[PDB]
């Protein structure tokens, strides 16, 4: 009788650690995705503030000129 | 002539236009690219591959 609630309770047990890896996997993928389209469009704007400024700098150097 | 001197002299005196001799950033910037960009994607894609893989598995 036990032979069965025992395996049983194993089998459930392990679909649960399953679903659960699962979903912390999927859960992965899905921040690493995140990561990438931030890395992506995100890191420029770095950049193109700085380009901005320097544009900026040299206009009102000009004006004040 | 003074005022006369003065307006010829003040039109057709063409102020210079600083040089930007600024933008090392293009620079800089294509650099944190060969690091950003490239190196961390590269990874990211290769981790999000075997993370599928592993979901492939226990499907089965």
């Amino acid at each position: 009788g036990e032979f069965a609630d025992k395996l049983n309770e194993q089998k459930i047990a392990q679909l649960e650690e399953v679903k659960q890896a699962s979903i912390k996997q999927i859960q992965d993928a899905i921040d690493m995705e995140k990561s990438q389209q931030a890395l992506v469009q995100k890191r420029h704007y770095l950049f193109d503030v700085q380009r901005n400024n320097i544009a900026m700098a040299l206009e009102v150097t000009y004006r004040e000129r | 002539g003074l005022v006369d001197d003065f307006e010829k002299k003040f039109n057709a005196l063409k102020v210079p236009i600083p040089e930007d001799k600024y933008t090392a950033q293009v620079d800089a910037e294509e650099k944190e690219d060969v690091k950003s960009c490239a190196e961390f994607l590269t990874q990211s894609k290769t981790r999000i591959q075997e993370y599928e893989k592993e979901l492939e598995k226990m499907r089965n």
